[PDB]
This record gives structure tokens, C-alpha cells and sequence, in this order.
């Protein structure tokens, strides 16, 4: 036994080590995981130790017993760590973290009715910038948080939980843009709505592949350049269209040039200024 | 040398096409607006708006 | 579920475990093993022996069941830790003694469930000891009935060198692992068998 303190030391050290700027932590914190844990681990630097903590609730699926209700003591801690703690990437971890608390069923419902991490995640859920990967765990902890919700009978949580509505006005979005991914996450938030509450609420292809490039067919959105008052001029001004990648042709001889619509500007100002 | 301007769409056609244009621009009614100048036998400087017409009666077109 | 099962494990008390530093982790992860294990199925039962030193003694005689089993286990082990036998005071473990006890436990089981249908049993060996060669023919007596019986004897052997359990498998059909990261035990137990 005296063992065991030192073999998961040294993965403890190791998280430690690289723990501020990537997502080194995730597989190590596993390992970490099996062997007052949250109260300790509480101290130790946030990123990690929230990594740290997202896995082992997973990780628990008689002694068994004990532990989770070991872990519903505790629940409270994290979750005031969860809050405060609020990149893309902390984002992540702290929804992740959380979703993984509710699967467990130890976090209160009340007391996560009123907390901001839950307006958090629809705020992500609403903007439209969020990248795809915030958004799976944005909708991820939704679901679990409508998961852990196995009654509404007592739960003032599935209430807020309704902030779902707001997301259509995002699901339009997202259907408008082809963002598959996007609307995917924002069925699973219906669906799952709809569980829980449910009770309560009342070749030939060949010529396809050729229609898809009659689609296609090329011409550029374009200024040309004449009349220029000696060769210098028309080879600076060349140079620097060139350098801005940004000539679809050029011919010396007739002193003349094209750029396309999207530089017309930055030659408009060396034109100017030189 | 930077004399002049114009905003105007450069089209790459190939050496087959490109005259087939050019005879959409001339023995056309409403016409003879689209092509401002062969810049190279490849390239020329045409339409703006005469582009979606043109393409579209290449198509119809043989 | 309509086959009842039985699955027996000993496990090897041997304060090699002193070498591992922790039988405290050791027993928390058997207990979920257990529990997962009663909770696939109603039908599926659990013994639990100790092969100590010594001797070889019963921890535990259904799921229902493992809230007692939880407490059986965690009393019977503090028992077993007496200074006789400590560290490799003795090397090797009763093994054979632990393997009698469980095919004799097996069978009576086997006989109230003959008056009903047929029982599935298999028998795992968690191993921290060595085998020696007075073991020899006590040991292979056990196993050499589980193979007549048709009862496979797994075995997962966290640290030393049981060349006889080794064997015993490869009679017996059953599976032998030799560990290669011992905290890993849990893995081992849910995936290996």
C-alpha cells in the first residue's frame, strides 16, 4: 500500500508539469482517476484538476455505494469551483465537468436551477460564433442535465431546462448555414426535452456528378488597369499586385493588368501613397 | 501609371470558346454590349452584367 | 439469466501484497467487480475465499446480497492480517486448500440446483504467490477435478511466479494473465474474464 501513493505520484507530477497550455491532461487524468479525493484535489491547479475530475465521475460506472455518495458530499466544492473558473477549451472542460456530475445524479437540483453556469451553456447554445466542438459539449450537458432529471416532480431545474426554447431561433440559424453538426446537437436537445417531461407535456449517378459542375462554370469579378504614364508604374504597381496574390493576368507590352474585386483596395491605396 | 481604371470581369476562356463569344457579341440583337476587348486569345474583358447572358446562351447554345 | 452462475473467487492474501503497497484498493476494486457482476444477472451468484498463508479461509459464504458482502469481505480480510506469515516469510500460498473448498462449495450448490436445471461455475485466482514443489500434487489434485468437472479456473496473476495456476489454466480451458501494471486490476478483472 505504501506503493500505491508513490506510482500515482508520479502521474500527479507529471500532470502538473505540462498542465497550463494544451490538452495534455486528458489521458493521464484518467489513469489518476482509478487510483477525501475532491476535497485534496480541490488546491491543485484548475485545468487538470477539472480534467481530473470530469473522468472519475465517469469512472465509477456495495464499495461502489459509498463512493458515490462520498462524491455527492463533495458536490457542492466542485460545483463552486465549476463557477468562477467561467478558452473554447476551458469552456469545454467546465460544461464537460459538469455534464459529468449530472449523469452521476449527485448535484442538487435545486441550487443548479439558479446558477449562471446553467444560463452559460445556452448562451454558447444561442451565439452563433461558437465553434462546432464548444457546441457538442455546450449540448451534451444539456442533455445530462435534463438526464439527471428523472421526475420534474421535484426539480426546479427543469424549468430553466426550458431555455431550450430560446434555441430555435439557433437551430434556424445553423439550418441556413449547412452546419450539420449544429442542428444534429440542437435535435438531441429536443429530444431529449421531450423524454424527460414527456409524460407531463401532452450509371444514372453519372449525369448528377455532370449536373453538379454545369454549377460551376469560372469568369472572375474584376478592375482593369490602362493608360499608365510610363513602364515604372505599371511594374510597381504589377510587384505589388503580385506579392498580394492577387493578378489573374498581366502582358508588359500593352501596359495594362487585372486585379481581382477583393485587392482593388490595397492597389487602390499603394496607388496613393507611392 | 495608374491612369485608368475599370471595373470590369475577366474571362479565361479557352482558344475554342472564346470566339464563340465573340460571335455571341456580334450577329446578336441587344448585343454587341458584352465584350469589351480580347486582352489575349485565352482572356477577355467583357459584360459585367453581360456574364450571366452569356454563359446561359453558351449553354443553350451548342 | 436463466443459467445460474457462480463464480468463485480466491484471492491470494500472501503479504506479497506488502510488495504491491494497495490490498486496500486491491478489495475496493474486487467489491465493484462483485457488484457488476451480481448486477448483470439475477441468476448470478459469488463466493469469496482467502488463500492465506496458513491456511485457506471463506470471506464470503445474490446481488441483493452485496451490501453484506461489502461488510463479510472488509472484516475478513482485517482478520487475516496477523504477523504470522509476514512478508515473504512464507512465499507461497494455500492455494489447494482455497481450490477444495471452492469446487466442494460448487458441488453443493451443484446439488440443490440439480434438483432444478444445470449451474455454471467457474473459479478465478487472483495470484500474488509462488508455487513450490511440496504444492505439486495437492494442487494439481484440485485442479485436475475442476477439469473432470469441466470447471474452468482463471487466473490473474499480479506479481510472482505461479507456474502451477499457469498450468492450471491451460488444463482447465480457463484464462491465465499475467498483469503487466498491477493498478490496472480493475481493467483486468471486468475485461480480461
Amino acid at each position: 500500500p505504501g506503493v500505491l501513493d508513490r506510482l500515482y505520484g508520479h502521474p500527479a507530477t507529471c500532470l502538473a508539469v505540462f498542465r497550463e497550455l494544451p490538452s495534455l491532461a486528458k489521458n493521464w487524468v484518467m489513469r489518476m482517476l482509478f487510483l477525501k479525493k475532491e476535497f485534496s484535489k480541490a488546491q491543485e491547479e484548475s485545468t487538470g484538476l477539472l480534467s481530473g475530475l470530469r473522468i472519475w465521475h465517469t469512472q465509477l460506472l456495495n464499495l461502489r455505494i459509498a463512493l458515490l455518495g462520498g462524491g455527492k458530499a463533495w458536490s457542492d466544492d466542485t460545483s463552486q469551483l465549476g463557477p468562477d473558473k467561467h478558452v473554447l477549451h476551458f469552456m469545454v472542460g467546465s460544461p464537460s465537468a459538469a455534464v459529468s456530475q449530472d449523469l452521476a445524479q449527485l448535484l442538487s437540483q435545486a441550487g443548479l436551477m439558479k446558477s449562471t453556469e446553467p444560463g452559460e451553456p445556452p448562451c454558447i447554445t444561442s451565439a452563433g460564433f461558437q465553434f462546432l466542438l464548444l457546441d457538442t459539449p455546450a449540448q451534451l450537458w444539456y442533455f445530462m442535465l435534463q438526464y439527471l432529471q428523472t421526475a420534474q416532480s421535484r426539480g426546479m431545474d427543469l424549468v430553466e431546462i426550458l431555455s431550450f426554447l430560446f434555441q430555435l431561433s439557433f437551430s434556424t440559424l445553423g439550418k441556413d448555414y449547412s452546419v450539420e453538426g449544429m442542428s444534429d446537437s440542437l435535435l438531441n436537445f429536443l429530444q431529449h426535452l421531450r423524454e424527460f417531461g414527456l409524460v407531463f407535456q401532452r450509371t444514372d449517378q453519372i449525369r448528377l456528378w455532370e449536373l453538379e459542375r454545369d454549377r460551376l462554370r469560372f469568369t472572375e469579378g474584376v478592375l482593369y488597369n490602362q493608360f499608365l504614364s510610363q513602364v515604372d508604374f505599371e511594374l510597381l504597381l504589377a510587384h505589388a499586385r503580385e506579392l498580394g496574390v492577387l493578378v489573374f493576368e498581366n502582358s508588359a507590352k500593352r501596359l495594362m493588368v487585372v486585379t481581382p474585386a477583393g485587392h482593388s483596395d490595397v492597389k487602390r491605396f499603394w496607388k496613393r501613397q507611392k | 501609371m495608374v491612369n485608368v481604371l475599370k471595373g470590369v470581369l475577366i474571362e479565361c476562356d479557352p482558344a475554342m470558346k472564346q470566339f464563340l463569344l465573340y460571335l455571341d457579341e456580334s450577329n446578336a440583337l441587344g448585343k454587341k454590349f458584352i465584350i469589351q476587348d480580347i486582352d489575349d486569345t485565352h482572356v477577355f474583358v467583357i459584360a459585367e452584367l453581360v456574364n450571366v447572358l452569356q454563359e446561359r446562351v453558351g449553354e443553350l447554345m451548342d | 439469466e436463466d443459467e445460474l452462475n457462480l463464480l468463485v473467487i480466491v484471492v491470494d492474501a500472501n503479504p506479497i501484497w506488502w510488495g504491491k503497497q494497495t490490498l486496500s484498493k486491491c478489495i475496493d476494486a474486487v467489491m465493484v467487480l462483485g457488484n457488476s457482476h451480481l448486477f448483470m444477472n439475477r441468476s448470478n451468484k459469488l463466493a469469496v475465499i482467502a488463500s492465506h498463508i496458513q491456511e485457506s479461509r471463506f470471506l464470503y459464504p445474490k446481488y441483493e446480497l452485496l451490501t453484506s458482502a461489502n461488510e463479510v469481505i472488509v472484516e475478513e480480510i482485517k482478520d487475516l492480517m496477523t504477523k504470522s506469515d509476514i512478508k515473504g516469510q512464507h512465499t507461497e500460498t494455500l492455494l489447494a486448500g482455497s481450490l477444495a473448498k471452492a469446487l466442494c462449495y460448487i458441488h453443493r450448490m451443484n446439488k440443490e440446483v440439480k434438483d432444478n436445471q444445470e449451474m455454471k461455475s467457474r473459479i478465478l485466482v487472483i495470484k500474488a504467490a509462488e508455487d513450490s514443489a511440496l504444492q505439486y500434487m495437492n494442487f494439481m489434485n484440485v485442479i485436475f477435478a475442476a477439469q473432470k468437472q469441466n470447471i474452468l479456473i482463471d487466473a490473474c496473476v499480479l506479481d510472482s511466479d505461479s507456474g502451477l495456476l499457469q498450468q492450471a489454466c491451460d488444463i482447465t480451458g480457463g484464462l491465465y494473465l499475467k498483469v503487466p501494471q498491477m493498478p490496472s486490476l480493475l481493467q483486468y478483472l471486468l475485461w480480461v474474464f
